[PDB]
């Protein structure tokens, strides 16, 4: 499971087909942003607006899925990191 | 030297060591002649007047200041 700040605007493609699939119409802003995974770890809820997310629910369920894909990065990366100690 | 004293040209030669996407940016920063100072005290808006329109670009520059910011004050 290649870690987020590794992602590629086509690796966050597919996590956004993936978890914010019934979301489809906005998938085209992610490449036309050139969101990468370093980006990702770093967007905002006004990010998602500035980029044409403009309905509340839409974004808010987009950038629900946002946090939790960063919770499950930091979760992972601690997990990988204590494996190597130190 | 602090970043806070660089001048336009060491601005440049910093974002000539960023990511290749960013260098089409540039000539925005040298035309505007961005000091060290005003590197430091970058926003969203100042990046979108400087012609970076997509915010994964954006968030790019904004991640490698912030790095520069914390080396500058030895954080």
């Amino acid at each position: 499971p290649k870690a987020v700040y590794l992602w590629t605007v086509s690796d966050v493609l597919k996590w956004y087909r993936r978890h914010c699939g019934e979301y489809t119409q906005y998938e085209q802003l992610f490449a036309q942003h050139d969101i990468t995974g370093r980006a990702l770890l770093r967007i905002t809820d006004s990010s998602l607006q500035r980029m044409g997310v403009t309905d509340n629910r839409d974004r808010e369920a987009i950038w629900r899925e946002i946090v939790k894909q960063r919770l499950k990065t930091d979760i992972m990366e601690i997990r990988d990191m204590e494996r190597l100690n130190i | 030297e602090p970043v806070s004293k660089w001048s336009p040209s060491q601005v440049v030669d910093w974002m000539k060591g960023l990511d290749d996407c960013l260098q089409q940016y540039i000539k925005n920063f040298e035309r505007e002649k961005i000091s060290g100072d005003q590197l430091l005290r970058i926003t969203h808006q100042e990046l979108e007047d400087l012609g970076v329109s997509r915010i994964g670009h954006q968030e790019l520059i904004l991640e490698a200041v912030d790095l520069l910011c914390a080396l500058n004050y030895g954080l």
